[PDB]
């Protein structure tokens, strides 16, 4: 047995991504699923990198967001990635449905 | 092993983009404008 | 979802009256032609949703030659959809070859299932 | 006594005369197999040879040798009756056109078509026969050696007569022999009886390897039969023996053999961890200028075809890296024994001597072949592996329960890492 | 938008890199799919 | 982990010399008695780690009667552990009953594996 099929974790990764028997006739519309996953991942990543600098307090929330935009290195990039990735996540989900 | 080519591409694209961007935006940068306001 | 028996019953309900057959049959033929499945090498029966115990049973009881022809037609349709190309009118499935070969087996399976349900419900 | 004799005409009589040969055989060969046919006349070479080989024999055993490249009739007799066999075939050949003209091909065509269908029935011959064609699709070498049912049915005496007159010529024909007999007596007997028309040697039709996959998924069969091979070195190639040595490294395997658990090849031990394969066979088929190197395999489990191809191809990678000296020493010895085994029967050597004399013009005795193989170092095998195996295009064939055989890209990608 | 200059420059870099990756992925996909795109069949029952 | 061949070799290394046997053998007997496995119906060979290809091979190669007796001993030990009770000295495995029945098969399997490794390493 190949190591990708004996090892339990690699067995799962194989069953889902390597030898998963997809129909040959699926067009690009069937690639949205993985796309959505990526979106979720990136959102989570961005979100985490926002939680490290965002303040949940009401008086500090908006000011902390502006701190991310103006003072945190790449903070603008992560903030915009998160905000626009929400919209893109929903675009992918609407095309999915 | 892979990091070598990735770093090479990063450096190459960065230098090329920086040079082109500075040349295309030349008059509008702070570095070129500071002299007029001196 | 809809039982093949029900759709066949409705089709015979219509066809028994020329008043409605003369109106719908041309429309049905045009709809099937425009449906675009024939140009992919498929017959109507090939489109039927296989993933149903009745449909699986009907397929299993299919004769060998019909089963192999259906397999080739499905494979050709998949290849055409994959390559984004269609058979010309010469190689397309002519209207007269839509023989509804699978309907009798599906109807037999449906009759067996309905008899089971009716008998065990008393 | 490999000595050669050239008659008054350009026909060469090559005889592997050797004392202590159990029986002797003589055969006239002309270099026109399925290579020198085309789809409309495919199988004519086999049909015309079968008709000639069907002629009455004066106690001799006439049999037809049919092959991609060469084709001829072989007569086997006791050593004391060899001269009669020699005079017989000369009579058969000199009267070839006359025999074919009046011959009724209907019965022979049925026999030939029956042969071809029987080849298709046997899964190994189908897989190999398809494999050879898929590699050489578009060229005459892709044609089946015995032809096909529909192709044969259209054959007519005119097709063969055109074929014989084109190919059965002095420059395109050789005479082979082997056994305990005097060479001179046979040569004199042939010269006094063989009368054939002169002609130029027909140019050998070119063929080029094209990596491809041909799948005949047959779900009613009990086992999956597959063969995977690359453009191996053919005859008149310096690596001809090197290709054979490389094949013997992986050798043969049969799960239900007493030797299975104790055989040397690494792949044999690997496949038994799951009983992946019931039988597999590595071979180096070599034609006049092109050869196919690979393996044939029969898998008795639907769910282990992909596992076998992965492991077998992974093992091929070791040709270019981490190949052990013990393996090369084993493969060298195994090939030398296998090479000598093929030449035991007088019939087999007669076919072999005819093949080399036609397709390469010279022959090497076992003494020379052993001197060549013995000189094969590990490095030479590794260089060959990189040249002919590493990341080289494969040709795939398979007939039964093929559903698990992953498509071409997967298998081909295993050829490099 | 104090990050405006750097935002647009990073956008240029990202577009260049992603466009290169996208073209390479198109080439590699059409590549990998040639065997399936060019696939043919024959069906020869008795 | 340690190959049964290695431990057998060490045991024979010691036993060949009374100078060390007369000292260790009493200690070994006392340590096996105090090990507490005998009172649960188990022999030494039953404790051996089965989850190893060599060990699985050796067990598969075991005679039917020995295999069934071993199955019963293992089941009895599991039941005793589950019930938190031990066999009395009368029902306990006597020292003379620790026959090391499985050692020959394990040693044969180890010899086969070592021969394979040695032969393929040249
Ligand atoms: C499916 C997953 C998610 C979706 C669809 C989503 C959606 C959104 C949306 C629409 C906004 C509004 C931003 C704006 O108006 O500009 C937002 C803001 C925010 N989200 Fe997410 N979110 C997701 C996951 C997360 C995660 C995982 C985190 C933290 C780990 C997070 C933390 C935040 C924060 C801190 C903000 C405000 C920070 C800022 O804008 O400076 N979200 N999110």
């Amino acid at each position: 047995m190949p190591t990708r099929k004996s090892n339990t974790y690699l067995s799962l990764v194989n069953s889902y991504l390597i030898d998963s028997p997809q129909p040959s006739s699926i067009n690009y519309w069937w690639n949205l699923g993985s796309l959505l996953g990526l979106c979720l991942v990136i959102q989570i990543a961005s979100g985490v990198f926002l939680a490290m600098h965002y303040s949940s307090n009401i008086e500090l929330a908006f000011d902390s967001v502006e701190h991310i935009m103006r003072d945190v290195n790449a903070g603008w990039l992560i903030r915009y990635i998160h905000a626009n990735g929400a919209s893109f996540f929903f675009i992918c989900m609407y095309l999915h449905i | 092993t892979i990091f070598g080519g990735a770093f090479a591409f990063q450096g190459f694209f960065d230098v090329a983009v920086n040079k082109w961007w500075e040349e295309h935006n030349k008059a509008k940068l702070w570095k070129n404008v500071k002299g007029k306001f001196l | 979802v809809q039982s093949m028996t029900s759709v066949v019953k409705a089709a015979n309900f219509i066809l028994a009256r020329p008043t409605l057959s003369k109106i719908i049959t041309p429309l049905a033929q045009k709809f099937t032609a425009y449906a675009g499945y024939r140009e992919m090498g498929l017959k109507f029966n090939d489109l039927l949703l296989e993933e149903t115990p009745i449909m699986q049973t009907a397929i299993k009881r299919l004769p060998s030659e019909l089963n192999y022809s259906r397999n080739f037609r499905i494979l050709t349709a998949h290849q055409l959809a994959l390559s984004h190309q269609l058979l010309p009118a010469e190689k397309a499935v002519k209207p007269e070859e839509d023989d509804n070969y699978l309907i009798p087996y599906i109807l037999e399976a449906e009759k067996e299932a309905f008899e089971k349900a009716e008998l065990d419900n008393i | 006594g490999v000595k050669y004799t050239t008659l008054s005409n350009g026909v060469t009589v090559a005889t592997e005369t050797n004392p202590a040969a159990k029986t002797s055989s003589v055969g006239l060969f002309f270099g026109a197999g399925s290579r020198s046919e085309h789809s409309h006349s495919n199988g004519i070479s086999a049909l015309t040879t079968n008709v000639l080989a069907s002629q009455s024999a004066k106690g001799s055993l006439l049999t037809a040798k049919n092959d991609r490249e060469f084709n001829g009739i072989i007569a086997q007799t006791t050593n004391d009756n060899i001269t009669e066999a020699g005079k017989l075939i000369a009579s058969i050949a000199s009267n070839a056109v006359d025999i074919v003209e009046k011959t009724d091909l209907t019965k022979h065509k049925q026999y030939l078509s029956a042969q071809a269908s029987a080849v298709e029935a046997d899964p190994k011959s189908k897989v190999l026969s398809h494999l050879y064609s898929s590699a050489f699709q578009g060229y005459s070498l892709a044609l089946p050696t015995l032809g096909t049912t529909e192709s044969v049915e259209n054959l007519e005496n005119q097709d063969s007569l055109r074929h014989l007159a084109k190919h059965l010529v002095n420059n395109n024909t050789v005479i082979a022999a082997s056994g305990n007999f005097d060479h001179d007596k046979l040569a004199d007997a042939i010269e006094a009886n063989l009368k054939i028309a002169e002609g130029v040697k027909p140019e050998i039709k070119p063929a080029s390897f094209l990596g491809s996959e041909v799948r005949m998924r047959d779900d009613t069969l009990p086992k999956a039969y597959i063969s995977i091979a690359v453009h191996g070195e053919g005859l008149n190639s310096p690596n001809y023996y090197l290709a054979k040595v490389a094949a013997a490294i992986y050798g043969d395997f049969y799960l239900h053999s007493t030797i299975a658990k104790f055989t040397s090849p690494k792949l044999a031990s690997i496949v038994q961890e799951y009983n992946i394969v019931e039988s597999y066979n590595h071979y180096s088929k070599s034609f006049s200028d092109t050869g196919i190197w690979g393996y044939y395999a029969e898998i008795a489990d639907k769910f282990t075809v992909d596992d076998f191809t992965h492991f077998s191809l992974k093992e091929w990678n070791r040709l270019s890296i981490s190949i052990s000296e013990a393996e090369v020493a084993r493969a060298k010895a195994q090939v030398k024994t296998a090479l000598a085994k093929e030449l035991a029967n007088s019939f087999a050597v007669t076919s072999d001597i005819a093949e080399k004399v036609l397709l390469v013009g010279h022959r090497q005795s076992l003494r020379e072949a052993f001197e060549k193989i013995d000189a094969i170092k590990v490095n030479d095998v590794k260089e060959w592996g990189k040249s002919k195996v590493w990341d080289r295009d494969i040709v795939i064939s398979g007939t039964g329960l093929i559903e698990d055989l992953l498509d071409y890209n997967r298998n081909r990608n295993e050829m490099a890492m | 938008e104090p990050e405006h200059d750097d935002r647009k420059k990073w956008g240029l870099k990202a577009l260049v890199v992603l466009s290169s990756l996208y073209l390479l992925s198109i080439w590699v996909k059409r590549f990998k799919w040639t065997p399936i795109k060019n696939r043919k069949f024959r069906f020869d029952p008795p």
